[PDB]
Parts: structure tokens; C-alpha cells; sequence
């Protein structure tokens, strides 16, 4: 069947790490066939990395305070959380932070290794008081969504391991809602809003578009079982729709030399379509050939943007 | 020339309902179309004009309620007329039902709709106003001039010619080569029209020169008349001399022997014909060649 | 958007109370529909609107669009 | 009460609804009203489901407008506005001295033409005093449930219908059997009726 | 509420001001200002009644003259 | 018993 | 369209589109503007068969003038 | 799915109370031409009708009124807009202010027509301008049924929940939700929860983390407080300004809460206050159990 | 971080009846998608219905034929349940015709070439001795729920009964998912989708239909980069 009314998608841009998408109009219903799906692949179906444990000293599970700084365990274990990086080791890989002294030990003071990196340095993890010296080390290792310390415990005990949850998921709040937007035609098509709020590596768009692709790949492993199928077709696809208006029309062309056009009519050619593609060798071959005509049905020929060799589209001439 | 007039008309303040719905029905009948597409309709209107096409754009939007584009690419397809394209695409077709250009559940309109015929008189001048906006001319054929408007058919010029007459003008339909237009040959009576439409800075500077250069007493009658159809071609080659002047302003750019020859020639005997001037040629040159030698003097100096 | 533009609070902040804020209101919209409906003719002491406009939109709105601007003086007769 | 969109698929709250409308002609003082599909000044599309007699057809399906018995009441001597004669001029549409009372489905009214009857004086029915002739016809239409419709139990609990889902949106059984009704909980214990 | 106006044109120009409805839907068709509201019909059939009751029922004006209404 | 009119300086922008 | 009705043929008339006063001429006036417009209308056959049953002698109906019309209905 | 100041008119009955409107709007618009036309087309339905009267209706308010009239609040205006059906559509809050029940219930629409009775209708009997009662004073546009419930659901105390989690912390509410998706927290576990630089603590809380030689501001003080994930949830309905509530919210809490926001702040506030507590009222009513 | 995809595999449980069994899937990923897949499939799947008739000697539905046992307004909710599939975009005809006592079932319909009646055991009507049926049954193509006042045509005949069209070839759709919890060191989902169709398609062919369109409007967000 046709759809009849191929919807769209829009973006709007809140913060620089925060959008709104809009995807209408929906046929009736719809709108909650692919929101929940949308929401839930946009927050456990992309890959990233983010710290597992940490080892804050030799001495700890003293948890009324860590000596030499003004925190509490609990409240550095929240910053370590906030903390955003990127690995590309597939097993964990540990880095050190050697601040010492008094002052403020933040993000930029971590001594990352080869492969993996901190995007935002200017995250404060804690104060030091009094020349204290603060050494603690850090895992860091990929994996998707939630995963919180439980799952993280270890059976092997080490003095001074300590799991604390992991946030890999680039997009940290995805929000949903339809609503009802057709006035032209009949009631009761959904308008479906998407906000999206992810952390400082990735911009919203990137992760609309992974999920999207993780979810065409998913109902296509179902879609596979009979591929002579009939569903809801979209039809005009916006590219080629688009691009039919100059690609595959049956004038040649309609401003240019007109030696090169009379030249060119009584040899073969009739719809831009037969000459856009194997456009060397056609014109080499046969008598009709010329060596500055090139510019004239090279440069010239592409009126929205098209070079020479390339497939054209509607191989069957519509006689 | 006219671009002047046509800019007076087009500044000038519209405020009754009734007189912008009529301007904007006739400047979408003259000089503009549809064009099918995707089986809807979308409306496109060419106007040569500076600011007319803002105008025809807000009167849309106003009155009917319609979001425009105006895309400002030339009319003529070279690039060098400068004049504005404005479209409409969302429900446009619904502005081609209610603005009168198709209705009935059939074919275009041919000529002007319905509803701006038989209205007030106010209705007929704004009708004017539109058609003498989307296209014109204001000809000069000697001393005393002549309107045009070259409407999209018969049924359009005589409607035209009906609305000038409620304005108790005197209008006439004419065609040549299958492409007609209403002229009003009248002096008196252009001053009379151009003051309906609105302008009056043109209407003043018009009256003055068409009322200083036509007083001068030729006995009328041919051979009287006729010799003074003559030197007003001949003052039409001292209009091509003064493209010659620009043509000098831009050097000629180093000119061969032939049209030099004969841009001196009709320079040095400014009044005479080209026949004339032709006869002064040391090998004789017909009239002919003097006009193919100015046709291309013309030309070159196009820039 | 919609009926609820301007606000309450805002409007109030340029008149006495409620009751007088209806008469302001009322009247500059009376002025309003009548420059429009006599538009065309003759020309009349009716003036306005001072604010931008939409296609086809209430005057009472657009009085209280200039009431909560400031473009408009209540005097006492 | 939130209903499910089956009910409304499979008939299953919908009933057939008939209603009758009557007219007569008697006999008035310029003489007697006729029954016929003559009418003085109607665009002749209105006048195609109409019979010889000028009575609705049996099986023709009327909407608001609609005639369903043609009748002409004469009027006599009357003198008209000087505007309506000079239109009357114009078009020179001869008046035909008698107007029309036929009879008309109600606003907001649809159905088919279920029966038909019709009565004459001149026939030997008993008419009462001055009246030529009656004629009674029948609209009958199917109904389904939509919002708005009021629905209850037995055991006195009653509500508007407030909505109607689709099939998919419905509480489903662990074996995707969709519940056809959805009732609030908070009016059982207040109202004190456990019996539902 | 306090709504004068609303309450005027709920009982004179919807109910009884008789001369006042047919103003009011040309002013709604014509697009202009709703024109003022007169007097209802009611209270002149009240006044009839009262004056058939051998009742000197009678308005006055600003000083003490009769208005007849009409 | 009011009189609404716009302010000098309102006419003035418009 | 959408109107889904038709009055009749006056709706599908040329000369509603141009000047009504050219097909009643006056004081020696002409005709060939009026009939020249008819020959183009659609509805012509209708318009003179709505002339001939109504048998009006004034103005121009069809493309013919009033004499025409008067020889035509002469048969 | 109406705002507090929104009624839904069925476009039968919107069609022919808008009539004239509708006649002279598409006359002007050269739908029609001449009021005869505009007038059969009204009548015989077409579609472009329902077009223009969608655009007539707009920022023309309508009279609700329900019989009997015990109190001025029996007749409040509104901003109609077409549905599609046979009856009206009311906003979930006035049904108290109205007495109105949904069993049966009839009411009645009247058109001001006038620009001195639309300016009434707009500014004195306006919907969301009648939050309390003239008779002592307390709100009645507020949250009573299936509402209260699942406020009172999302903040309550764990007595005997299933409650899991109890002493976890967490760096944002965003975190807590994404603990809460997986079945791993509940909504009533109390837990320690990190909030912005914008939230204002919880009245009281004069104590913050005891320091030495730099203090906390009222406003700007990064807090952790011990609350569970409902409580957050619930807080983020109400204004910005407006401190931490951290208790269970029954009827008589809420009344508190919604008489204070009238005292203090604008009206458009409170609506739409109100708007975000009646939809997550009905939410999580629905996912109560 | 797992490298593994999720595989799709069927099983058949009767000749209408399957389930399709998906893994592994991200925790808490299951229910998502066996709701998509159930909301597409009780949607949005095409197929073919009846949407008109006209008998012999009826000129509206409130009425009856004599010789026959139902009403004419029995025979329509006789013929809703009739399962039928069509290969043609165009609104095919079928005739009924039977004469003298017995049961009209839907096998003693004449189908042309390209529609079929998958049920030929549902029983229209009955007929005594003195009683004949002759109808003829329109067939279009479509997807969902249209009443019969959307199947109103334009000038229509006297004779013609608009009926209500149910293009839908699933009966019933269902899913679970179970926690496998696979040892992998890890925690994962399964999902398994019953699916039961009405005697007109496969379970597969469903499934596929679903698979497509739920890609093709995914599509349309996939390519935002
Ligand atoms: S034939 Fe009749 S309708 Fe047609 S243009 Fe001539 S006068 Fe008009
Ligand atoms: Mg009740
Ligand atoms: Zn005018």
C-alpha cells in the first residue's frame, strides 16, 4: 500500500548539547509504535566508555573522609561519575592522576595513556587542603547503557578497589510525546516530539542517527523472512524525488552551445540520462567527438550539480 | 522611461479591500502562470518591476491569507533583467481558485475574472493599475504619445478596453503578428488615464514636455507632415547618435573601416535619411547597408 | 499563545483595576474595527493599529497588545 | 468509560433507530393543497428520488434538506416588492401564484426510506373533518456506540463514553486478548456497591 | 463577576430588543461595530398590562416629563 | 468617562 | 473542483470575462468585437438556443445580431 | 489533553453558533460572492466551510455555564476549538468548580458578541483567572481524583514497597531514572541524589555540610539531600523558585501547595503549574497499581 | 561489550500459528520491540475484503428476502467474517447464486480468477423449498477498519448496500520475553513473538510485511546525518 503522506523529521537546537527532533505527519497511531523504540535504542543501543573502579590510595573504606581532602568518599566517587571519556582498548585500561599540594585537582591534571581521551578537562574532582597529595587510578573500559556497580563487584578482593557505577551511554535523558496535528485532512495523525539531552563527546544528531540505523538493521533481520513482501510504501524517496526534476529529464538540455547540441542530437543521444553516464568512451568512439566540447558538456551539463560516468536514474525511457 | 511611472504607481498607498483584491486578480492574469506539477498547482508571477513584486507579495498575504517566495532570479533567463520571480506553493492552488484565474471546475480563465469586471469604478482604475503594472509601454510616436499594454489575448485587451471606457477614456484594441494590445492614442486622453492610476509627478512632467514639443506648426498633410515624420526619424538617428556618443564613451573598441565610415557619415549629416547617406558612399551604398552597418554598430556598442 | 496573550499582571500594570482595563480595552477595540471598516472612505480621526498584525486578527487583541506596549493614555472626561 | 475500537468493528453496541414524519393535505379558504413533485421554483436534482406522486422513494437515503412529499399550498393575490418584480422582469420567471409547504427531513437527520403510507379521503378512509389526504413515511438508521453514549450496569453504575482506542492501545492478557472496557476503581468502594 | 455589558446584551439584543437583532446580524454581516442595545419588548407589555389595571404607570426623564415610549 | 488615544510619541513611529 | 455543482451554462460564459457593454452597441457602433469574442465561447449553441426560445431583439446572443436572429427565426 | 483556558466545541454545533462569522469570512475571501451564496453554502456543508470556521473561532471566547448556578465559578469562559464528534470536551480541573460529573451531564455555550462582552469574557471570567473560592477562599481548580492519587503514589514513603536500592547516590536525576529503567531502584527507595546550581533547597535545611572559612548560598549551593526519586520527579513540576518539598503529598499537602502558588506568584504561572501536575498526576495514577 | 547481533529464527506451531524467536537482545530491549512488532501487525497489514453487495429483490438492508431464514441485515454480518483474498487493485466482483432447501455456505460462492474465499465452511443463510439467493459480492483491497459510510460511492445505485470492510489477515499477537541471562558474563534478553493469522497468510508473510514497513519509517530517521 502507499502511505500517501511521507513524514518528516526536524531538528531544533536548545543548547549545544541538547535538541528537540519532530517527526510528522504520522498515520493514526504510530506515534507509539516507534517513540518507546526510539527512546529506549537512543539510551541503551550506542556504544561508549566510562570509568569502572577506581583505587583512590593504599588506605580507604575509611568512608568519613579520604585524608588530605576536603570531600567525603561518596561525593568524589560522584565526580569520577560525571567524569567523560573515550577509549578504544577493548579490555580496560588504566590511567593516573598524581595531583599534589594544595589548590584544586580537576580533570586536565589525569595522565591519560595512548587510546583513550578526556573531553572535558575542565571538570573539578576535588580540593586539596594543607599539602595534601591525592594518587589514585582509574579503569576504563567500553560497554552500552547503565550498568551500575552491582554487576561491577568482584569476587577477587584488592585493599583498594572500589566499583562505582558506569554511564556509558553518550545520551544521559531522552524524553517523549504525540499529539494530534492534521486539520487539512482528517483528525487524529500523530506529530511525535523527541527531546534529546546526551554529554559533551557527541551531539544529538549522531546519536538520532546511530539508533535509527541500529533499529532499520533490527526490523530488517525480521523483514529478511520474506522479502517479497508487501508493506506501506513511502515511495518518493526525498533524493532521488528530488533529483528527478534535473537527472532523468528527457531535454538534453536547455542553455548551451548550440553547435555542440545540434552535434550531439543526431547521434544517439535524446534525454541527459544516456549521456551523463559512459560519456568518455561514447564520445571517442564514434565521429562524433571534440576536444574542448568537453568543457561544454562537462562543466556546463551539471545545472544542479553532476559529473560524467555516473548511473543514471530511469534507464527505461517513458515513450 | 517608464520605469519612472511605474514606480510613482506602485509607491502610491492602497487602502479600500475591494481595489487590492482587483490589482492583485489583474497582475496574476497578465504576468504570471501556473505551472503543474506533481498533479497540484503552483502559481509563478514575472514581474520587470523594482518594488511592484513586494507589492504583489504583501497584497497576497494580506488579503488572501498566503505565504510567497520572491526569488529574485532574471525574468528573461540571461540574468540581465534583474526582475523578480515571485512563487507560491502550499495552497496555491486554493489562490488560483479564489483570486479568479480558474474557476467553474474547468479550464483558465482567458480573460480578466469575473468579479473585477462589472465592479465600481475604483474597481475598473485599480484594474489598470495591475495591467499597466505587469507589462507597458509609454511610446512616444512622434511628439504626441500612446499608452500600451500588451495583454494575454483578445478577450484580455477588450476587457481593458471596457474598464477604460467606465473611466470615460477612449481605449482601442489592436494585434500585429498575432500578439494584441490596448493603445490610447489620445494625448489628452493618456494625461486624463495616467492621473486615475495614481501618478502624478509623471502625469505633470509628461504634460509639460508632450505640451512644449507639440506645438510646432508643420501644415499637417503630407509632404508637410510627412517631411516632419522625417526629421523625427531623423531626430530617432540623433537618438542613435547619442548611442554612438556612448558607443564613444565606450571607445568603439577599435571599429573596422565600414561601420566607422558610417557612423561619421551620420554623425557629420546628422539630418540626413539613409538612403541619403548611402548616396554619399564613394563606391554607392544602398539603404540597406547604411541600416545593416547601424543594426551592427548597435550591437557592438550593446555594452 | 492564544487567548492568554498578553498576560493579567502585565495588562494591569497600566490601568487601576480589571474593570477599567475592560472600558480601555473595549474602546480602543471599537476604534480599531472602525478604522478599518471605514478604511476605504474618507478619511476619519480613527488612527491605528500602532503594532504589527496578523492576516486576520481579533481587534481586541490587538488593543491589548498596545495597552500592555504602552502605546496608549486613559484620560478622564 | 473508555470503550475499545471492536465494539464499534463488530456491531456489537449498535442498534437500528426509526422515526416517522407526517403531513397532510387539507382543504383552505383559496382551495384545496395538493400533493405533487410540481414544485413552483426548485432545481430539478432535489425532484429524483420522487415518485409519479410525489412521494419519496422506497430505499432512497435522505439527509437534512432533503423532501420527502411535495405539496403546494395556493396563496392568491399578493403584490411583491418593487425590487423583486424588476428581478422578475429581468429573468421573467411568471409567478405561479401558489407556494411550497412540502415536507422536509428535520437538521441534523439521515436514514433510508423504510415505509411508505399513504391515505386518501377519496379512497373511503376515515380522514377526520378537512383533510383530503395524509401520508406518513419512515427513516430508519443503524447506530453505532460513539462518545457521548451513555452506558451502564446493573448494578447502578453509569457513564458517558469518554473515548474509543484503537485495538492495539488496550490493556492485553498475557495471551494478547485486549480488554473491551476499562472502568475506574475509585467509584466501587465510595458508592458501596462490591456486587460489580 | 462584575460584566455589565455581557449581561446587557444577554437581555435585550439576543432576547427582546426587536429592532435590535436585525441590526446586530447586519452589523455581524457587514463586518462592523455591534450597535447599541434599545429597549426590551417585555417591559413595554409589562407597562401595558399595568396601565390596563387602571395604573398611572408612567417614565420620567431627567426632569419631569413623559417619554410615552413611542 | 474615559478617553483612549494613542501617545505623541507612538503616532510618531508609525 | 469540488463544488461538485453546476448552475447551468451562464457560469461557462465567455463574454462574462470582457466588456459587457461591447455586445450592445450604440450610435452606427460595430460588431466584430462581440461576435469575433462568441466564436470562442463554449457555450454558444446554448446561448442561441436560449435567445431563440426567449425571442429577444435586442442585444447580440450566439454570435448573431438581432436581424440575424430575426432571418434565422423566419423559417 | 485541554489546557486549563481550552474547550472543545463539536463542529456541528460551533458551525451553526458561528454562522454569520463564518458567512462574512468567506465572502472575504472570495469563497463566496455575496452573502446569498456564503449562506446556501453554509447551509448544504461544504468542506472549505469548517476550514474558515477554524480560523473564525480563534481568540473568541465562549460561555460555559452548567445549571443550577450555586456560585459565580458555574459560569467560566473559554477558548473553544473544534473536536470531532457530538459532545463537549471539559477540562478534567473545573469539573469541581462546576459540580460537574461526567454520567450524564449537560451544559450550555453562549457567544459574547460585542467588544465590550468578549472583553469581559476575556479578562474578568477568564478559566485559569478563578483558581479559589469566593466563599472562604481555597482553591477549587485543583487536582481531586486520579491525580491526588498518583501525587500521593510518587511521594510517599516506603513502608511496605519492594523497596530496592536504599543507600545509592547519585550524580543527577537523569541517573536515577536511567537506575530506575532497569530493575534496579524503586520509586519510593530513598537514595542520595546531587542537584544543579538552580534548585532552592528545601525550606528549613539550615544546616548545610557544616565548613570553615567558605559558606553556602540559598540559592547556587550544589546540595545532596537524602529523597527518593519520586520526590525529585514530583519537584520538577513546580516553578523554578519554588524550594524543595520533600514529603508526602496528600490532598491537604497539595491544597498548601497550590494555595501558596497562588499567593505568590502570576497567574500564568500557576496554570501552567497546574497543567504539569495534572498530567503527571494522571501518569502515575496509571502506572499505580 | 558484546560483538554478537541478534538472530531471528521461526518455529510453527500450526498451520496459522508461529513463533519467532529473537536474540540476544540488549537488557531490558525486549518488550519494546515485541510491542512495535504487535502494534504494526494488528495495524497496519494489507490485505482484502468485502465492501458491497446488491440482491436481486432488496432495496435496503431493513428488509428480507422471501424464502430465506435471516434478514437482510443478518446476511451482512454473515458476510463481515468472510475471509477472502484478492490479487486485482480493481473493485472485483464475485456472483452467489442458489436455488432450492439447504445451507448457502461459502464455498458456494463463484470467485473469479485472482480473489478466493479461504473459509469455504461459514454459513450465509438457509433456504427452504420455495426460496432462492442471487447476489453479487464486491471485492477491494486495503488495510484496517472502513465503515460503511466511507464505502459510499458517489451517485450510486438503489439497489446497492454499502458494507463495513476489515482488511486484516491477523487474528491474534502476543510476545514474552525471557531473561536468559546467558553465561557470557553478562545479562540478556529473548524475545518470542506468537503470531496467528486468519486463514489468509502465513505468520511469515505477516512477519515480513511488519519487518517493512517498521524499516521503511526508520529509514527515514536513520539517514538524519
Ligand atoms: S455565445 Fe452567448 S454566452 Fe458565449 S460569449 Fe457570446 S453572448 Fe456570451
Ligand atoms: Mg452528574
Ligand atoms: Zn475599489
Amino acid at each position: 500500500m502507499l502511505i500517501a503522506q511521507r513524514p518528516s523529521l526536524t531538528e531544533e537546537v536548545v543548547d549545544e548539547f541538547r535538541s528537540r527532533f519532530v517527526i510528522e505527519p504520522l498515520e493514526p497511531g504510530f506515534g507509539y509504535t516507534l517513540g518507546n523504540s526510539l527512546r529506549r535504542t537512543l539510551l541503551s543501543s550506542i556504544p561508549g566508555a566510562a570509568v569502572t573502579s577506581i583505587r583512590i590510595d593504599g588506605v580507604l573504606h575509611e568512608f568519613t573522609t579520604v585524608p588530605g581532602v576536603k570531600e567525603d568518599v561518596t561525593d568524589l566517587i560522584l565526580n569520577i561519575k560525571q567524569l567523560v571519556v573515550s577509549s578504544e582498548h577493548d579490555e580496560p585500561v588504566v590511567m593516573y592522576l598524581r595531583k599534589q599540594g594544595p589548590g584544586l585537582v580537576t580533570a586536565a591534571d589525569i595522565a591519560p595513556p595512548a587510546g583513550v581521551e578526556v573531553h572535558n578537562p575542565d571538570l573539578v574532582l576535588a580540593t586539596l587542603n594543607g599539602k595534601g597529595k591525592l594518587e589514585m587510578e582509574l579503569t576504563v573500559e567500553r560497554g552500552r547503557g547503565y550498568v551500575s556497580a552491582v554487576q561491577n563487584k568482584q569476587v577477587g578482593q584488592e585493599i583498594g578497589r572500589i566499583p562505582v557505577d558506569s554511564i556509558y551511554s553518550p545520551v544521559l535523558k531522552v524524553t517523549y510525546k504525540v499529539e494530534a496535528t492534521r486539520v487539512e485532512q482528517r483528525t487524529d495523525f500523530d506529530k511525535l516530539i523527541v527531546d534529546v539531552e546526551t554529554k559533551q563527546a557527541m551531539r544529538p544528531r549522531d546519536a538520532m542517527a546511530s539508533a535509527g540505523k541500529t533499529l532499520v538493521e533490527l526490523f530488517g533481520l525480521a523483514r529478511e523472512l520474506n522479502i517479497d513482501a508487501e508493506g506501506i510504501d513511502m515511495g518518493p524517496s526525498p533524493t532521488d524525488a528530488a533529483l528527478a526534476a534535473d537527472l532523468a529529464l528527457p531535454i538534453e538540455e536547455l542553455e548551451l552551445t548550440v553547435r555542440s547540441y545540434n552535434c550531439l542530437k543526431r547521434e544517439g543521444i535524446h534525454s541527459v540520462g544516456e549521456l551523463v553516464a559512459r560519456s568518455e568512451a561514447d564520445l571517442l568512439d564514434i565521429r562524433n567527438f571534440g576536444a574542448k566540447s568537453i568543457d561544454e558538456v562537462k562543466a556546463k551539463l551539471a545545472g544542479m550539480g553532476l559529473a560524467l560516468k555516473d548511473s543514471p536514474p530511469g534507464f527505461d525511457p517513458t515513450a | 522611461m517608464t520605469a519612472a511611472v511605474k514606480d510613482e504607481i506602485s509607491r502610491l498607498p492602497v487602502t479600500r479591500t475591494c481595489c487590492r483584491k482587483a490589482e492583485v486578480s489583474s497582475i496574476l492574469r497578465f504576468a504570471g502562470g501556473l505551472h503543474l506539477v506533481s498533479g497540484r498547482i503552483v502559481i509563478e508571477a514575472e514581474l520587470d518591476t523594482a518594488m511592484a513584486a513586494r507589492r504583489l507579495k504583501r497584497d497576497i498575504l494580506e488579503i488572501f491569507g498566503h505565504s510567497s517566495e520572491l526569488i529574485v532570479m532574471a525574468p528573461g533567463g540571461l540574468r540581465r533583467g534583474s526582475r523578480f520571480v515571485v512563487r507560491v506553493v502550499a495552497g496555491g492552488d486554493q489562490l488560483a481558485r479564489q483570486t479568479g484565474l480558474v474557476d467553474g471546475r474547468g479550464r483558465p480563465i482567458r480573460g480578466l475574472p469575473p468579479q473585477v469586471v462589472s465592479g465600481a469604478t475604483c474597481d475598473a482604475e485599480a484594474a489598470w493599475r495591475g495591467a499597466f503594472l505587469a507589462h507597458g509601454s509609454l511610446t512616444e510616436p512622434g511628439r504626441s504619445s500612446s499608452l500600451e499594454v500588451t495583454c494575454p489575448g483578445p478577450e484580455a485587451a477588450l476587457a481593458l478596453v471596457g474598464a477604460a471606457r467606465r473611466l470615460s477614456i477612449a481605449a482601442k484594441a489592436r494585434e500585429v503578428r498575432g500578439v494584441d494590445r490596448v493603445v490610447v492614442r489620445d494625448g489628452d486622453a493618456i494625461g486624463a488615464l495616467l492621473t486615475r492610476l495614481g501618478a502624478h509627478e509623471s502625469v505633470l512632467a509628461w504634460e509639460e514636455r508632450r505640451m512644449r514639443r507639440e506645438v510646432r506648426a508643420t501644415a499637417n498633410r503630407l509632404a508637410n507632415f510627412d517631411d516632419a515624420n522625417l526629421r523625427r526619424s531623423a531626430r530617432a538617428a540623433v537618438a542613435a547618435g547619442a548611442r554612438v556618443q556612448r558607443a564613444l564613451e565606450i571607445l568603439g573598441e577599435e571599429v573596422p573601416e565600414h561601420l566607422a565610415a558610417a557612423g561619421r557619415l551620420r554623425m557629420e549629416h546628422k539630418q540626413a535619411s539613409l538612403e541619403e547617406l548611402g548616396a554619399l558612399a564613394d563606391p554607392p551604398l544602398t539603404k540597406d547597408a547604411v541600416a545593416g552597418r547601424i543594426r551592427r554598430l548597435l550591437a557592438m556598442a550593446d555594452k | 499563545e492564544g487567548i492568554i496573550n498578553p498576560p493579567i499582571d502585565e495588562l494591569l500594570e497600566a490601568t487601576d483595576s480589571k474593570y477599567s482595563l475592560v472600558i480601555y480595552a473595549a474602546k480602543r477595540a471599537r476604534q480599531i474595527n472602525a478604522y478599518y471598516s471605514q478604511l476605504g472612505e474618507g478619511l476619519l480621526e480613527y488612527v491605528g493599529p500602532l503594532v504589527d498584525t496578523h492576516v486576520h486578527e481579533k481587534p481586541l487583541s490587538i488593543a491589548l497588545r498596545e495597552i500592555n506596549a504602552g502605546l496608549l493614555t486613559s484620560e478622564a472626561i | 468509560i473508555i470503550l475499545s475500537q471492536r465494539l464499534v468493528q463488530d456491531d456489537v453496541l449498535s442498534s437500528i433507530h426509526i422515526e416517522e414524519h407526517e403531513v397532510d393535505a387539507r382543504d383552505t379558504k383559496l382551495g384545496p393543497e395538493e400533493i405533487t413533485r410540481d414544485i413552483p421554483n426548485v432545481s430539478e436534482e432535489v425532484l429524483a428520488d420522487l415518485d409519479e406522486r410525489g412521494i419519496i422513494r422506497i430505499g432512497a437515503e435522505v439527509v437534512a434538506g432533503d423532501i420527502l412529499v411535495g405539496k403546494v399550498t395556493p396563496k392568491g393575490e399578493t403584490e411583491l416588492t418593487p425590487e423583486e418584480r424588476l428581478l422578475r422582469a429581468i429573468f421573467g420567471e411568471k409567478a405561479r401564484e401558489v407556494r411550497d409547504t412540502s415536507l422536509k427531513v428535520p437538521h441534523g437527520e439521515i436514514g433510508k426510506i423504510i415505509g411508505v403510507r399513504v391515505f386518501d379521503r377519496e379512497e373511503g378512509d376515515e380522514l377526520p373533518p378537512g383533510v383530503n389526504q395524509l401520508v406518513r413515511v419512515y427513516v430508519a438508521q443503524k447506530r453505532k456506540i460513539t462518545d457521548g453514549d451513555k452506558l451502564a450496569g446493573r448494578h447502578g453504575n453509569k457513564g458517558v463514553i469518554s473515548k474509543i482506542l484503537p485495538i492495539e492501545d488496550m490493556p492485553f492478557l498475557e495471551d494478547g486478548t485486549p480488554v473491551d472496557i476499562i472502568l475506574n476503581p475509585l467509584g466501587v468502594p465510595s458508592r458501596m456497591n462490591p456486587g460489580q | 463577576y462584575g460584566a455589565a455589558y455581557a449581561l446587557q446584551e444577554l437581555l435585550t439584543i439576543k432576547s427582546d430588543d426587536v429592532t435590535g437583532r436585525v441590526k446586530v446580524y447586519e452589523a455581524i454581516v457587514k463586518g462592523e461595530n455591534i450597535p447599541e442595545p434599545g429597549i426590551p419588548e417585555s417591559f413595554k407589555v409589562l407597562i401595558k398590562e399595568m396601565q390596563s389595571l387602571c395604573l398611572n404607570v408612567e417614565v420620567l426623564s431627567s426632569d419631569g416629563m413623559s417619554i410615552e415610549m413611542r | 468617562n474615559i478617553r483612549v488615544e494613542p501617545t505623541e510619541e507612538a503616532k510618531a513611529a508609525m | 473542483e469540488d463544488a461538485d455543482e453546476e448552475l447551468g451554462w451562464q457560469e461557462r460564459a465567455l463574454c462574462a470575462q470582457t466588456d459587457p457593454e461591447s455586445f450592445f452597441p450604440e450610435k452606427g457602433g460595430s460588431t466584430r468585437e462581440a461576435k469575433k469574442v462568441c466564436l470562442a465561447c463554449e457555450v454558444r449553441s446554448e446561448c442561441l438556443e436560449y435567445a431563440l426560445q426567449n425571442d429577444e431583439r435586442f442585444g447580440i446572443w450566439g454570435g448573431l445580431s438581432e436581424r440575424e436572429r430575426r432571418r434565422l427565426k423566419k423559417a | 489533553q485541554l489546557k486549563l483556558h481550552q474547550c472543545g466545541l463539536p463542529k456541528a454545533m460551533a458551525l451553526e453558533l458561528f454562522k454569520p462569522f463564518v458567512m462574512k469570512r468567506l465572502v472575504d475571501l472570495n469563497h463566496a460572492q455575496n452573502i446569498k451564496s456564503a449562506k446556501r453554502m453554509v447551509e448544504r456543508g461544504r468542506t472549505v466551510v469548517y476550514d474558515v470556521l477554524e480560523e473564525v473561532i480563534a481568540e473568541h471566547p465562549v460561555l460555559l455555564n452548567r445549571a443550577p448556578t450555586l456560585h459565580r465559578l458555574g459560569i467560566q469562559a473559554f477558548e473553544p476549538q473544534l473536536v470531532e464528534g457530538k459532545a463537549i470536551q471539559i477540562h478534567p480541573l473545573v469539573c469541581t468548580a462546576f459540580n460537574a460529573d461526567f454520567d450524564g451531564d449537560q451544559m450550555a455555550v453562549h457567544l459574547p458578541l460585542s467588544a465590550e462582552a468578549q472583553a469581559e469574557a476575556r479578562i474578568l471570567m477568564l478559566s485559569s483567572n478563578n483558581i479559589l473560592k469566593p466563599a472562604d477562599g481555597r482553591p477549587v481548580t485543583m487536582p481531586t481524583q486520579d491525580m491526588v492519587l498518583g501525587l500521593f503514589f510518587l511521594t510517599t514513603d516506603g513502608e511496605l514497597r519492594d523497596t530496592k536500592g536504599e543507600g545509592r547516590a547519585f550524580g543527577s536525576t537523569a541517573e536515577a531514572i536511567m537506575a530506575f529503567d532497569a530493575g534496579e531502584l524503586a520509586l519510593q527507595s530513598q537514595i542520595d541524589i546531587r542537584f544543579p546550581v538552580g534548585t532552592v533547597a528545601p525550606r528549613g535545611w539550615v544546616p548545610p555540610v557544616t565548613e570553615e572559612g567558605e559558606p553556602e548560598w540559598q540559592q547556587g549551593d550544589s546540595f545532596r539531600l537524602r529523597t527518593s526519586l519520586g520526590r525529585a520527579l514530583f519537584n520538577e513540576l513546580l516553578p523554578e523558585d519554588y524550594p524543595f518539598v520533600d514529603y508526602s503529598v496528600g490532598k491537604k499537602q497539595l491544597s498548601e501547595i497550590v494555595n501558596d502558588l497562588a499567593e505568590r506568584y502570576p497567574k500564568v504561572i500557576v496554570a501552567a503549574t497546574l497543567d504539569n501536575l495534572k498530567a503527571a498526576g494522571f501518569y502515575w495514577a496509571t502506572r499505580s497499581g
